[PDB]
């Protein structure tokens, strides 16, 4: 005591947090409008931040394979599925001490 | 230098380590931070 | 006694140069360290560099010898220096391990 | 007083001094000796030790 | 950092400035007194130019008995940005920072 | 008088020699004086000149301070008549 006095637990971010998460990434891509948002939460359930950042890259990745420079609202769909999967098998919920 | 000869001693800076804390460094505590535990404070301050 | 070096990599005075006369890079004279004419009214003697790594671990650009030729002393290739002046004279023979090997066989 | 000082001031001057340990006797005389941070050096003994 | 084991600090010359430097430049130094004398290119090693190209022998994906599926994410990481690198500036999503490829030998 | 003691690493052809000395650099050495080339090969310990590095001959004949150790001087007793019983087991030892 007198170096470290107080602990602060940092959770994961909530139902309606993981929302807000995505938006910042979609504005620092680029992107054709994307809207579907609503329905790619419930999908990505359970993801830290780091892992929505990798899900645009995701999508980032299935668009420039139809030769597109802007994110369609379909890859987004299709990226979230994807990450979702490896994310349960990588799994980390742990807290350190 | 210039012809390897003993002139002169310094203190002791090694073989023996340092492990030792000073009094440029010392604790802040002090026995008027001592609130409880006054019987068995004399037996110790006699003792060390 | 030469001290043993073994030439790391040549790279070479005749053109990339290495003194200051007129031109920092490239001599166009070609035998010569640093001229790329004969009217600067200097010429030199220049073969080729050469950077040596010593068995004492410390590394040197050193001079040239008294017969070796610029086809013999390369990359990869045992040569005998100065143990304080720091120029080849005799070049030595390849390879460093028949030490080992001829024991191991039988 | 004098010569005394002076003795001393002298054995500083002198270059240093090293320290081995015989480890053969050859037959010539001389001695394998092996200084202790550097390397061994067999060398003809000194003129007043056998 | 010589090469004769010392780090040296030296007062510098009229002829190399620190203009004609870079870090980690290889120099020559006089030998005698330690003061930057001349420049000399980067290192360069015998097998270190050897390591730049061993492509062939080729082994490419219709030798190697299946392994999906692990040669599609092989191409996704490294071969699909590689050519198609122009996008991917456009597009401002990063690129893999590389791939660990680990198992069993 | 002084010398420095070498370890022969390989011999080369017109009467020369390479040597490894205990400091850091190797040093080329020549044949020289009564110590001939059929008395030396590699893997033998050499005797090196102070000034010019010269092959003066061997004379270390490979020794190391281990030698020294392994080397007993000192001699047992010890024979039977000292050993109390044990017929069998002093028999054994005896034949191998």
């Amino acid at each position: 005591p007198g170096r470290l006095d107080r602990k602060v637990e940092i959770p994961l971010p909530n139902e309606a947090g993981r929302l807000e998460i995505f938006k910042i990434h979609t504005a620092k891509v680029k992107k054709t409008g994307e809207f579907d948002f609503e329905a790619a939460v419930k999908m990505s359930d359970g993801f830290n931040g780091a892992d929505i950042r990798n899900c645009a890259t995701e999508a980032g990745f299935f668009a420039i394979r139809d030769d597109r420079d802007h994110i369609n609202p379909d890859d987004l769909m299709k990226a979230v599925r994807k990450v979702a999967e490896v994310k349960k098998l990588e799994g980390t919920i742990e807290y350190q001490k | 230098r210039h012809s390897n000869a003993l002139v002169d001693i310094l203190p002791p800076d090694s073989d023996s380590s340092i492990s030792v804390m000073g009094e440029n460094e010392k604790p802040d505590v002090t026995y008027a931070d001592v609130g409880g535990l006054d019987m068995q404070k004399q037996e110790i301050r006699e003792a060390v | 006694p030469l001290q043993v070096a073994r030439c790391t990599k040549i790279i070479k005075g005749n053109g990339e140069s290495d003194e200051t006369t007129t031109d920092n890079n490239n001599s166009g004279n070609s035998n010569s360290n640093s001229n790329q004419q004969s009217t600067d009214a200097d010429e030199d003697d220049e073969d080729a560099k050469y950077v040596i790594n010593l068995k004492q671990i410390a590394k040197f650009v050193v001079g040239l010898g008294e017969r070796v030729s610029p086809t013999d002393i390369e990359e990869g290739m045992r040569v005998g220096v100065d143990r304080s002046k720091y120029n080849i004279e005799l070049p030595l023979p390849p390879r460093i391990d028949p030490s080992v090997t001829m024991m191991t066989v039988e | 007083k004098v010569r005394f000082i002076k003795d001393e001031l002298r054995l500083l001057q002198e270059p240093g001094s090293y320290v081995g340990e015989v480890i053969k006797i050859v037959s010539d005389k001389k001695v394998l000796v092996k200084v202790q941070p550097e390397g061994k050096y067999i060398v003809d003994v000194a003129k007043d030790i056998n | 950092k010589t090469s004769s084991r010392q780090t040296v600090f030296l007062p510098m010359v009229g002829l190399v400035d620190p203009d004609k430097l870079k870090p980690n430049d290889l120099v020559g130094v006089n030998k005698d007194s330690y003061l930057i004398l001349d420049t000399l290119p980067s290192e360069f090693d015998s097998r270190v130019k050897a390591m730049e190209v061993d492509e062939k022998p080729t082994e490419t994906y219709s030798d190697v008995g299946g392994l999906d599926k692990q040669i599609e994410e092989l191409v996704e990481a490294i071969v699909l940005p590689m050519k198609r690198a122009d996008k991917f500036k456009d597009m401002g999503i990063r690129a893999p920072k590389g791939a660990l490829m680990y198992g069993p030998p | 008088n002084p010398l420095s003691i070498g370890t022969l690493e390989e011999i080369i052809d017109d009467d020369h020699a390479i040597v490894t000395s205990p400091t850091m650099p190797d040093y080329y050495v020549s044949i020289l004086s009564f110590v001939d080339k059929e008395l030396l090969e590699p893997g033998c310990s050499v005797l090196l000149h102070h000034k010019t590095m010269s092959i003066v001959g061997v004379l270390q004949d490979d020794a190391d301070p281990m030698v020294s150790v392994m080397k007993m001087d000192k001699s047992p007793t010890e024979s039977y008549s000292d050993i109390g019983g044990l017929e069998s087991q002093i028999q054994e030892i005896k034949e191998s």
